[PDB]
């Protein structure tokens, strides 16, 4: 899965 | 004769895949005599070439300023490559050598909570929210503040601080009008670190 | 030529009474060849002649260190009054001059705020007690910790944040077995010149 900051792209695993 | 700073990329930047993280190469004290500076760049040793000069700037007291910035990859940051900067200039007898990289040791998860404003806090026009961050290595983090999607901007984030176990602690206070507070609102606290799952968490704190 | 610094006084001696606050003059660089170094002593312009010359020292690099301290009553200190160190040397084309003092602006008071360890933190070996001190001027303050009497000694402070209104605050965290936890009044203590006798306890169980 992914994680996003505000609507920002932050990492994916 | 000049002097060379090496400064290491924005927490942030390396976390965020969707960031571009930079190291760059600041010369002060370049003289107008000889403005010419030669950068060279290696990696773990390795020269690369990549590195672009930013436009020289004319700094009023004598001297030049010039900046050769090297974009970086996220996990050869994060994995803790070293990256050196050489520098050569006419008014320097020998090369000027600088490096700089990611603190050294195995990177520790941190541990985040929030904690509410003090009963006896509840008498004033604004109150406190805390988030506590603690158990995190190495120090480079993030902390931001949120509301409904939107950052909230009213918060101050202590530096880390190195605690007895090797690891590092913080705390970041968000200051809100106590009826913003009493109304329900949801505040949360983002933490970005290279050692959460991708390296993000949240926490949230309402009435 | 030889450098000037001038430290204040420790916080903590300011503000409790049985202490003795003192004002140092840190003078390196002097050399070998002429190491006599005349120290004035100035107090809001007027020159005083308590000063104390320390041990002099050399230092590994083959220069003296030279210093000279000079006490201060509490209330001179805390009521802004202006210290300066004049240092003297055949090797300084004119003598160095220093100047410190509190830090200039209306005292305000600390509001201490503790604040019990978080549902998540209940599920680990050590907990943390936190004790948030926020809205204070200057920043010349100590925090400290005890339960019954006795000192506990395990706790971590941040150094001062300036804050947006231009106080400062700072968290001090106290962790301790998570045993005692469930088992005890815990106390957060703070020194600060606007507090009432500069001293307040805020205390924190379950
Ligand atoms: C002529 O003037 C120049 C310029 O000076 C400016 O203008 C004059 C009028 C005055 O007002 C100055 O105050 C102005 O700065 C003089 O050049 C200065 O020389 C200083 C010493 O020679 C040098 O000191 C060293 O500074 C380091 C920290 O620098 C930071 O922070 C300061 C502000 O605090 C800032 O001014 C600097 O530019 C620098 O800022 C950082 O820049 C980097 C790179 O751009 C940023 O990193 C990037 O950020 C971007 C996004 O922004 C992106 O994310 C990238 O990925 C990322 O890499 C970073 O974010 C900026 N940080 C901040 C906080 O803003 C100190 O570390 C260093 O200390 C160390 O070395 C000392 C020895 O000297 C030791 O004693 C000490 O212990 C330390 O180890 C130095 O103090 C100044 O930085 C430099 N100023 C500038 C602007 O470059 C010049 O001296 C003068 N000449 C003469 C003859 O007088
Ligand atoms: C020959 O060597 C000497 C000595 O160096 C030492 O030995 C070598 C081999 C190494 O091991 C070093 O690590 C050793 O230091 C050189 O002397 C040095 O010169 C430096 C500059 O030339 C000077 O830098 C300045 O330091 C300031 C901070 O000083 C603090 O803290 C440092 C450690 O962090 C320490 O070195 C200092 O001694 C000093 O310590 C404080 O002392 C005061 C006075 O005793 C204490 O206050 C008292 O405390 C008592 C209780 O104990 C009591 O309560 C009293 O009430 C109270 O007054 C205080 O507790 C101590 N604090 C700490 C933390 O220890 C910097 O702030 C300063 O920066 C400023 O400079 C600029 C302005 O001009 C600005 O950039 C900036 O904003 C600052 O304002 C200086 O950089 C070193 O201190 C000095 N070292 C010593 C030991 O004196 C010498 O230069 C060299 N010769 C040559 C030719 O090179």
């Amino acid at each position: 899965d992914c994680a996003w900051h505000l609507g920002e792209l932050v990492w994916c695993t | 004769g000049p002097s060379v700073f090496l400064f290491p990329p924005k927490p942030k930047d390396t976390l965020m895949i969707s960031r571009t993280p930079e190291v760059t190469c600041v010369v002060v004290d370049v003289s107008h005599e000889d403005p010419e500076v030669k950068f060279n760049w290696y990696v773990d040793g390795v020269e690369v070439h990549n590195a672009k000069t930013k436009p020289r700037e004319e700094q009023y007291n004598s001297t030049y300023r010039v900046v050769s910035v090297l974009t970086v990859l996220h996990q050869d940051w994060l994995n803790g490559k070293e990256y050196k900067c050489k520098v050569s200039n006419k008014a320097l007898p020998a090369p000027i050598e600088k490096t700089i990289s990611k603190a050294k040791g195995q990177p520790r998860e941190p541990q985040v909570y929030t904690l509410p404003p003090s009963r006896e806090e509840m008498t004033k026009n604004q109150v406190s929210l805390t988030c506590v961050v603690k158990g995190f290595y190495p120090s480079d983090i993030a902390v931001e503040w949120e509301s409904n999607g939107q950052p909230e901007n009213n918060y101050k984030t202590t530096p880390p601080v190195l605690d007895s176990d090797g690891s590092f602690f913080l705390a970041s206070k968000l200051t809100v009008d106590k009826s913003r507070w009493q109304q329900g609102n949801v505040f949360s606290c983002s933490v970005m670190h290279e050692a959460l799952h991708n390296h993000y968490t949240q926490k949230s704190l309402s009435l």
